[PDB]
């Protein structure tokens, strides 16, 4: 006659969940590194200028 | 990811790995870096035997 009502597992959350950043922080921190120019642009060159 | 594959991305993990001690020692506006040797000027001159 009435509305069942459904909660967590007996068992608490944060001990399986955890908390740790250190992921995404290697993630931001890797997407910064391959923000900046690693390709060059200037094939068939030869940079070096003259003496 | 790649586990065979020779990539130095596994290194961001260690970037991203920072606390308290690890701003404690390292870190830093003023903090000096390796990879760049400062030069500084010497004085000219010369030696050789003599009898």
């Amino acid at each position: 006659t009435v509305a069942p009502e459904k909660h967590g597992p007996v068992e608490d959350m944060n001990a399986i969940i955890n908390a740790l950043p250190t992921k995404v922080d290697a993630v931001k921190l890797e997407y910064s590194a391959s923000k900046t120019n690693r390709t060059n642009k200037r094939p068939g060159d030869g940079g070096a200028p003259p003496p | 990811t790649c586990t065979t594959g020779a990539g130095v991305t596994s290194g961001f993990i260690d970037l991203a790995t920072y606390d308290n001690l690890d701003r404690a020692l390292y870190g830093g506006k003023d903090a000096t870096t390796y990879f760049i040797k400062e030069h500084y000027p010497v004085g000219w001159f010369t030696k050789l035997p003599t009898m």
